[PDB]
């Protein structure tokens, strides 16, 4: 039974700008098994109008996923990706840079 | 379009 | 230029919780078109395009039927690969099912392939010829061996080199609007100080489809691939992707790196210089 940890890569669809709606993007990919919990964090606290693209998987067998929610990005608003995986001890947290 | 049907292994 | 259909199915068991949860979903090129939840309340397939709503109701109907008869194929696997590998029934297996065709800037057929893994790893796939079947180990043998008598290979020949074909130019003309088309990435460098003596420059391509890209970076004209990082080309959710690819070079040296852009979308690649 093999087992990867999945990447991750927390972004914005569309070039950052304060005060305008964009959408908060978490991209977890290359992990095996597909039970995975991946939640997007306003300042510490997880958001529930996040939804997700149908479960996929790249050539390697390894499996990839897109959770999104619509928001407005401002100068005191800190966001993050939070997953848990089988591969992780720890849920591991990602905060959202605008330069990436 | 879809295969008709797959068979089992 | 040249395209492909292909559809993706996951099984993963949930043995005494549930009937396995099973996924597919169906793609042109770079854009998913249908798709199916085992969870979901439709119970039938499901549109992901605008243009796969030019199909009628037929089509809905028979694709939900076959997409069905594809679950319960991998319902019995699964208990069929928990005995060929001794496993226990408590525990949770996944099957993974990949097939499908590519056409020529034509249209016309050039490759088939059918791929099929047991717990992310390959069980079993049809060879290029679509004759003959590549079995991973003693497992895989048994299926070939069944597979064989069955004419399998047969009935994915005829499909993959005509049905497959003969759907994929039929969506390619009603998607013609949106699949036909090639968005060239946006592009910009960012320079930001990171030592005291070094710079970071980051290439970016962003808004582009199909998700094929290549960015590369060079210095002096010479490719740089020991000194950069480079991402995982992304969706937007949108539609189209994104990806970047950076190096750290010795600040004052910037003006000697070069990142290229390489993109379908783009006449000729494109090179960029902080």
């Amino acid at each position: 039974m093999i087992q990867r940890t999945p990447k991750i890569q927390v972004y914005s669809r569309h070039p950052a700008e304060n005060g305008k709606s964009n959408f908060l993007n978490c991209y977890v990919s290359g992990f095996h098994p597909s039970d995975i919990e991946v939640d997007l964090l306003k300042n510490g606290e997880r958001i529930e109008k996040v939804e997700h693209s149908d479960l996929s998987f790249s050539k390697d067998w390894s499996f990839y996923l897109l959770y999104y929610t619509e928001f407005t990005p401002t100068e005191k608003d800190e966001y993050a990706c939070r997953v848990n995986h089988v591969t992780l001890s720890q849920p591991k947290i990602v905060k959202w840079d605008r330069d990436m | 379009s879809l295969l008709m049907w797959i068979t089992q292994c | 230029g040249s395209h492909s259909m292909r559809y993706f199915f996951t099984s993963v068991s949930r043995p005494g919780r549930g009937e396995p949860r099973f996924i597919a979903v169906g793609y042109v090129d770079d854009t998913q078109f249908v798709r199916f939840d085992s969870d979901a309340a439709s119970q039938r397939m499901e549109p992901r395009a605008p243009w796969i709503e030019q199909e009628g109701p037929e089509y809905w109907d028979g694709e939900t039927r076959k997409v069905k008869a594809h679950s319960q194929t991998h319902r019995v696997d699964l208990g069929t690969l928990r005995g060929y590998y001794n496993q226990s029934e408590a525990g949770s297996h996944t099957v993974q099912r990949m097939y499908g065709c590519d056409v020529g800037s034509d249209w016309r057929f050039l490759r088939g392939y059918h791929q099929y893994a047991y717990d992310g790893k390959d069980y079993i796939a049809l060879k290029e010829d679509l004759r003959s079947w590549t079995a991973a180990d003693m497992a895989a043998q048994t299926t070939k061996h069944k597979w064989e008598a069955a004419h399998v290979a047969e009935q994915l020949r005829a499909y993959l080199e005509g049905t497959c074909v003969e759907w994929l130019r039929r969506y390619l003309e009603n998607g013609k609007e949106t699949l036909q088309r090639t968005d060239a990435p946006k592009t910009h460098m960012t320079h930001h100080a990171v030592s005291d003596h070094e710079a970071t420059l980051r290439c970016w391509a962003l808004s582009f489809y199909p998700a094929e890209i290549t960015l590369t970076w060079q210095r002096d004209g010479e490719d740089q691939t020991q000194d950069t990082e480079l991402v995982e080309t992304r969706p937007a959710g949108d539609g189209t992707f994104q990806k970047w690819a950076a190096v750290v070079v010795p600040s004052g040296q910037e003006q000697r790196y070069t990142c290229h852009v390489q993109h379908e979308g783009l006449p000729k690649p494109l090179t960029l210089r902080w």
